[PDB]
RNA sequence: GGGCCUGACUGCGAGGCCUGCAAGCCGAGCAGGGGCGAAAGCCGGGCCUAGUGAACCGGUGGUCCCGUGUGGAAGGGCCAU
RNA sequence: UGGUGUUGGCUCUUGGUCGCGCCUGCGUAGGAUAGGUGGGAGCCUGUGAACCCCCGCCUCCGGGUGGGGGGGAGGCGCCGGUGAAAUACCACCCUGGCGCGGCUGGGGGCCUAACCCUCGGAUGGGGGGACAGCGCUUGGCGGGCAGUUUGACUGGGCGGU
RNA sequence: CGUAGGGUUAGGCGGGACCUAAGGUGAAGCCGAAAGGCGUAGCCGAAGGGCAGCCGGUUAAUAUUCCGGCCCUUCCCGCAG
RNA sequence: GUAGGGAAACCGAGUCCGAACAGGGCGCAGCGGCCGCAAAGUCCGCGGCCGUGGACCCGAAACCGGGCGAGCUAGCCCUGGCCAGGGUGAAGCUGGGGUGAGACCCAGUGGAGGCCCGAACCGGUGGGGGAUGCAAACCCCUCGGAUGAGCUGGGGCUAGGAGUGAAAAGCUAACCGAGCCCGGAGAUAGCUGGUUCUCCCCGAAAUGACUUUAGGGUCAGCCUCAGGCG
RNA sequence: UGGUUCGUGGAGCCAUGGGGGAAUCUGGGCGGACCACCGCCUAAGGCUAAGUACUCCGGGUGACCGAUAGCGCACCAGUAC
RNA sequence: AGCCGGUAGCGGGCGUGGAUCCCUGGAUGUCCGAAUGGGGGAACCCGGCCGGCGGGAACGCCGGUCACCGCGCGCGCGGGGGGAACCUGGGGAACUGAAACAUCUCAGUACCCAGAGGAGAGGAAAGAGAAAUCGACUCCCUGAGUAGCGGCGAGCGA
């Protein structure tokens, strides 16, 4: 769960507050706190591969930010990309930001 | 997602017709094969541009044939 | 042993008992509204001392005090429980 | 461990929701087996009649409907009986069911294109395949471990208070 | 032990200018909030492997290290096949 | 600070409860002849006590944060070396017997082994000294393995809630049922002790209530101190 | 989930790990859940002296110490060990 | 107007012809150390290419340069490491307090990591909040320990 590639989404600190009892709104006593657990909330990240300029490129981006990549590639048609290695292609595809 | 039907396929529609399908199916099947492209704000100008370009050729062709029609007979 | 009854009252309360605090006990009497007696009067439960639980939380029913500009509303407050 | 993302295609299967074709609905009384709210004073037949027979269908045991074939032009309303409501024909929807369609809900099977693995060979082939891996959420199992508690009296503990 | 002066001589002995072992790292490249962890191929890692000297004399002391006599090992240049 | 009451709205020397204009609760105002003086009130300093700070001072067992260690010990990895000397004599083979052939048996050759004796070598049984010793684990004799699950040499790898363990919670730099150093930290300690020059003045309690209270804390009683009552 | 005074409460506002998901001034967000209404601002790029904090350091000044004090170090001190 | 530190001496020269000394600039500046051609156990071993000395080819010394990353159309630009606290961010305890203890507290505290500067952060409103108003960010006083939040306990706190 490394950082996202386009937006930079990364796991953040979080807590899980365990509760017991009957809440006040339902008429009961009230919700208590029987424990607190720190956690690292991890982003939903996959490997979206796009074949650009006859080269296979890999991207690690959140599932909600998927169309942004195809927007970058679909708009990157103005630049000449042939001859460049997939590494520098993955570099220049971020140059539109 | 909205896309433009590049090649006429079965049970989908007409070539150039706009069709909205599940995005993953197009990201794994349609777009990598070059059979479809999603509908943006730009390819609407390009699709209106090629349709209106076929209309700019058509309106010239048929009107010239009608002027020559006024010449003949 | 029988009759009629709801004072197993509301709003209060002189002062004392007890007494480290919190507390528990006694209480005539004034007003509203009431029972009974012919009347005088008597009734704030039981012949008395044990049959009990302090704050915190929420509910229930009412009250109609508050209402984050404002009018509502949420939620509290008060009362009794 | 459900649900949703990575995450798709096809078909079968029935189910929920919508647009239709639709057929079905039997108390007294009352032609026949009475769906309601509104419209109604005339509608069909060469988009071939009364009637007949060869089959479906819903059958409240009488029929309804689709009809076919022949005959080929004649019959059912308001009126009245009649009940609360009366009848042809054309609208708005119900009860329940079927045939198509929008949108969905799961399972059965098929495919491969995401995903994993693998192949001296790697824009290729092969296997698995929308499963698993992985994100969040839901509950459960949870001395494997972590932080704590496990009352005081008392000629300590036990008893007892 | 307290003071100053003198004493360790190598193409041959061990070792580097060689190789590789665990392992250390570490192009490609994988993974991780950071710091980093991992990584066929590579580099590094000796008492292991490869390597060409035996003996005597000698001084206050070093000696297969200087000297001696007698063997050898690498490279360059010359010539010849 | 001068005006308070009520939850509050709101009213106000009153206000709340209340029907009450009931009763109650809670609060309302200097000395002498405009002035002198005093005071409700405010401000600074100096001293008591209390609070928050480490809080009168010395003290842990220990919890965690990061660094340092496997030259000891424990395991394993790489590459080396070594185990004087004797005993006993498995398979196997040649010579013979056996049976129809075999199994099998005795002699020679023949040399196996978590075999024996026993030095170097690894031990640590038994007693004797040693006990401010030679030494923070020694000396003597005696004793078990001693070719194996062996001995050690070097390079190495493995660690703090982890390692390693042919298991003792044994060791991980001589004190390991949770390693050493530094830092949060001056942890905390109702508990132990000490609390430093002088004279005059008064003089306790060790009881009651309740307290996870009992060798600790609230309050009451008991002492002392300025002002006033007499 | 975290910040805010807010420990889940009537819990708004600022940022988001998860799924979805708009719109362009007639557009959007805030005024504490919410609705109506009325006031304030223009999010999804970023930049920016001044006023503030500190001490290796130069200096000046003290009812701060005068070698067990003042810093581990007034002396060859982060040195002996 | 004396000097060549400490530092006197053995034993030697210099200084009004301005030496000693203080400030400034430049030269120089072995080796190690971000180390940097390259290995590596710091001050060590070993090589590429090119220019140079010995008589120099075998051998040695000297001269310049030779690592990685990111950016710009092999050449250039830069990037790492350092420091007394003090900054922001990303991470982020416990003793203890609650006379115990788990929500609570110590507490964003220590330490951890990163980068930045002589400051940092911050910064010109989708701000505040009822005031017919106020109009950037920071710092001080005050609000007030008010508002509030809290096993509404301890304590916290705009
Ligand atoms: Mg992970
Ligand atoms: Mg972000
Ligand atoms: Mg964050
Ligand atoms: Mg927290
Ligand atoms: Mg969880
Ligand atoms: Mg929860
Ligand atoms: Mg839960
Ligand atoms: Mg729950
Ligand atoms: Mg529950
Ligand atoms: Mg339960
Ligand atoms: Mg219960
Ligand atoms: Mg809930
Ligand atoms: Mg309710
Ligand atoms: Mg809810
Ligand atoms: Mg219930
Ligand atoms: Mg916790
Ligand atoms: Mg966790
Ligand atoms: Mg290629
Ligand atoms: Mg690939
Ligand atoms: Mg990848
Ligand atoms: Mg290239
Ligand atoms: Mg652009
Ligand atoms: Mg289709
Ligand atoms: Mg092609
Ligand atoms: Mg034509
Ligand atoms: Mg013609
Ligand atoms: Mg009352
Ligand atoms: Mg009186
Ligand atoms: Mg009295
Ligand atoms: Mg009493
Ligand atoms: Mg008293
Ligand atoms: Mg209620
Ligand atoms: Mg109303
Ligand atoms: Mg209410
Ligand atoms: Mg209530
Ligand atoms: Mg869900
Ligand atoms: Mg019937
Ligand atoms: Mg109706
Ligand atoms: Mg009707
Ligand atoms: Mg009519
Ligand atoms: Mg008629
Ligand atoms: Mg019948
Ligand atoms: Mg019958
Ligand atoms: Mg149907
Ligand atoms: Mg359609
Ligand atoms: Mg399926
Ligand atoms: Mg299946
Ligand atoms: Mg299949
Ligand atoms: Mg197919
Ligand atoms: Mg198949
Ligand atoms: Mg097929
Ligand atoms: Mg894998
Ligand atoms: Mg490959
Ligand atoms: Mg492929
Ligand atoms: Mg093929
Ligand atoms: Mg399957
Ligand atoms: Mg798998
Ligand atoms: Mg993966
Ligand atoms: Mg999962
Ligand atoms: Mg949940
Ligand atoms: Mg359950
Ligand atoms: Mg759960
Ligand atoms: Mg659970
Ligand atoms: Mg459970
Ligand atoms: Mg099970
Ligand atoms: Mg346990
Ligand atoms: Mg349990
Ligand atoms: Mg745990
Ligand atoms: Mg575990
Ligand atoms: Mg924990
Ligand atoms: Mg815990
Ligand atoms: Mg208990
Ligand atoms: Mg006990
Ligand atoms: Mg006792
Ligand atoms: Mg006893
Ligand atoms: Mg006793
Ligand atoms: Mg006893
Ligand atoms: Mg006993
Ligand atoms: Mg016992
Ligand atoms: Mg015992
Ligand atoms: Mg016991
Ligand atoms: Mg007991
Ligand atoms: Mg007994
Ligand atoms: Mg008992
Ligand atoms: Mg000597
Ligand atoms: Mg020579
Ligand atoms: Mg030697
Ligand atoms: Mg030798
Ligand atoms: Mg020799
Ligand atoms: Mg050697
Ligand atoms: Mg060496
Ligand atoms: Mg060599
Ligand atoms: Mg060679
Ligand atoms: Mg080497
Ligand atoms: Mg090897
Ligand atoms: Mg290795
Ligand atoms: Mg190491
Ligand atoms: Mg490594
Ligand atoms: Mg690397
Ligand atoms: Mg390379
Ligand atoms: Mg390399
Ligand atoms: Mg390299
Ligand atoms: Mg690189
Ligand atoms: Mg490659
Ligand atoms: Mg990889
Ligand atoms: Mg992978
Ligand atoms: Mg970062
Ligand atoms: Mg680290
Ligand atoms: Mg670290
Ligand atoms: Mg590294
Ligand atoms: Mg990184
Ligand atoms: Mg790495
Ligand atoms: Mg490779
Ligand atoms: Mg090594
Ligand atoms: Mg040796
Ligand atoms: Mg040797
Ligand atoms: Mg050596
Ligand atoms: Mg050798
Ligand atoms: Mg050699
Ligand atoms: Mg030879
Ligand atoms: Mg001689
Ligand atoms: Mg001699
Ligand atoms: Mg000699
Ligand atoms: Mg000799
Ligand atoms: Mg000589
Ligand atoms: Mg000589
Ligand atoms: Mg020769
Ligand atoms: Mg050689
Ligand atoms: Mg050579
Ligand atoms: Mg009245
Ligand atoms: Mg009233
Ligand atoms: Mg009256
Ligand atoms: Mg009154
Ligand atoms: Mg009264
Ligand atoms: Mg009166
Ligand atoms: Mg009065
Ligand atoms: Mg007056
Ligand atoms: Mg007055
Ligand atoms: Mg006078
Ligand atoms: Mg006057
Ligand atoms: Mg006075
Ligand atoms: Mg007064
Ligand atoms: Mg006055
Ligand atoms: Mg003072
Ligand atoms: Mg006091
Ligand atoms: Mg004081
Ligand atoms: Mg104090
Ligand atoms: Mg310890
Ligand atoms: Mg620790
Ligand atoms: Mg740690
Ligand atoms: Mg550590
Ligand atoms: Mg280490
Ligand atoms: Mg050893
Ligand atoms: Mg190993
Ligand atoms: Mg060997
Ligand atoms: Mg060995
Ligand atoms: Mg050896
Ligand atoms: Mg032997
Ligand atoms: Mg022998
Ligand atoms: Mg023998
Ligand atoms: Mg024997
Ligand atoms: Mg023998
Ligand atoms: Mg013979
Ligand atoms: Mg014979
Ligand atoms: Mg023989
Ligand atoms: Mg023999
Ligand atoms: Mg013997
Ligand atoms: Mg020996
Ligand atoms: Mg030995
Ligand atoms: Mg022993
Ligand atoms: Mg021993
Ligand atoms: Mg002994
Ligand atoms: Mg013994
Ligand atoms: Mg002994
Ligand atoms: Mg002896
Ligand atoms: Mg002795
Ligand atoms: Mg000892
Ligand atoms: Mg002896
Ligand atoms: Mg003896
Ligand atoms: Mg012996
Ligand atoms: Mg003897
Ligand atoms: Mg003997
Ligand atoms: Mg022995
Ligand atoms: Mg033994
Ligand atoms: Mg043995
Ligand atoms: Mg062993
Ligand atoms: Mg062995
Ligand atoms: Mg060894
Ligand atoms: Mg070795
Ligand atoms: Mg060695
Ligand atoms: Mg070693
Ligand atoms: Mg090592
Ligand atoms: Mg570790
Ligand atoms: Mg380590
Ligand atoms: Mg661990
Ligand atoms: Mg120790
Ligand atoms: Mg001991
Ligand atoms: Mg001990
Ligand atoms: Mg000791
Ligand atoms: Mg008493
Ligand atoms: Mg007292
Ligand atoms: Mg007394
Ligand atoms: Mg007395
Ligand atoms: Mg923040
Ligand atoms: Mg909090
Ligand atoms: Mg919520
Ligand atoms: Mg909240
Ligand atoms: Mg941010
Ligand atoms: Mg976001
Ligand atoms: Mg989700
Ligand atoms: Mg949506
Ligand atoms: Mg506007
Ligand atoms: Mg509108
Ligand atoms: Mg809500
Ligand atoms: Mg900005
Ligand atoms: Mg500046
Ligand atoms: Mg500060
Ligand atoms: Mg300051
Ligand atoms: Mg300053
Ligand atoms: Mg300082
Ligand atoms: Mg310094
Ligand atoms: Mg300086
Ligand atoms: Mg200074
Ligand atoms: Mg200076
Ligand atoms: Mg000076
Ligand atoms: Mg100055
Ligand atoms: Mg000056
Ligand atoms: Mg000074
Ligand atoms: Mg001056
Ligand atoms: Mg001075
Ligand atoms: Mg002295
Ligand atoms: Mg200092
Ligand atoms: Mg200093
Ligand atoms: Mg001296
Ligand atoms: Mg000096
Ligand atoms: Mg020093
Ligand atoms: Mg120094
Ligand atoms: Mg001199
Ligand atoms: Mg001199
Ligand atoms: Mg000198
Ligand atoms: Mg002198
Ligand atoms: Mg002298
Ligand atoms: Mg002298
Ligand atoms: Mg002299
Ligand atoms: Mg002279
Ligand atoms: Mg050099
Ligand atoms: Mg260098
Ligand atoms: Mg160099
Ligand atoms: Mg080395
Ligand atoms: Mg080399
Ligand atoms: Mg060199
Ligand atoms: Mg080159
Ligand atoms: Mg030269
Ligand atoms: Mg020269
Ligand atoms: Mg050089
Ligand atoms: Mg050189
Ligand atoms: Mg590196
Ligand atoms: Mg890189
Ligand atoms: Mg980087
Ligand atoms: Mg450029
Ligand atoms: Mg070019
Ligand atoms: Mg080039
Ligand atoms: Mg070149
Ligand atoms: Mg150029
Ligand atoms: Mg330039
Ligand atoms: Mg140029
Ligand atoms: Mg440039
Ligand atoms: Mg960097
Ligand atoms: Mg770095
Ligand atoms: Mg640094
Ligand atoms: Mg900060
Ligand atoms: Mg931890
Ligand atoms: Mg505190
Ligand atoms: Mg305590
Ligand atoms: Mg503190
Ligand atoms: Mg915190
Ligand atoms: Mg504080
Ligand atoms: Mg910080
Ligand atoms: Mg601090
Ligand atoms: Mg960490
Ligand atoms: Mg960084
Ligand atoms: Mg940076
Ligand atoms: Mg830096
Ligand atoms: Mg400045
Ligand atoms: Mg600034
Ligand atoms: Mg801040
Ligand atoms: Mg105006
Ligand atoms: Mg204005
Ligand atoms: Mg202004
Ligand atoms: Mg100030
Ligand atoms: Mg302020
Ligand atoms: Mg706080």
């Amino acid at each position: 769960s490394k950082v996202c590639e386009i937006s930079g989404k990364r796991p953040i600190v979080a807590n899980s507050i365990q509760r017991r009892g009957k809440a006040k709104r339902e008429g009961g006593v009230g919700k208590k706190t029987t424990g607190i657990s720190k956690r690292r909330q991890y982003p939903n990240l996959q490997k979206v591969r796009v074949r650009v300029a006859g080269q296979e490129i890999t991207f690690r981006v959140a599932a909600s930010h998927i169309p942004k990549v195809y927007e970058l590639v679909e708009r990157a048609k103005g630049l000449k990309l042939e001859g460049l290695s997939p590494k520098e292609i993955k570099k220049e595809l971020l140059k539109l930001l | 997602m909205k896309v433009i039907l590049l090649e006429p396929l079965e049970n989908l529609g007409d070539v150039g017709q706009v069709v909205d399908v599940k995005p993953g199916y197009a990201r794994n099947y349609l777009l990598p094969r070059g059979l479809a492209v999603l509908a943006t704000e730009s390819n609407l100008k390009a699709l209106e541009a090629r349709i209106r370009a076929q209309a700019k050729r058509l309106a010239e062709r048929k009107a010239e044939a009608e002027r020559l029609k006024e010449i003949l007979e």
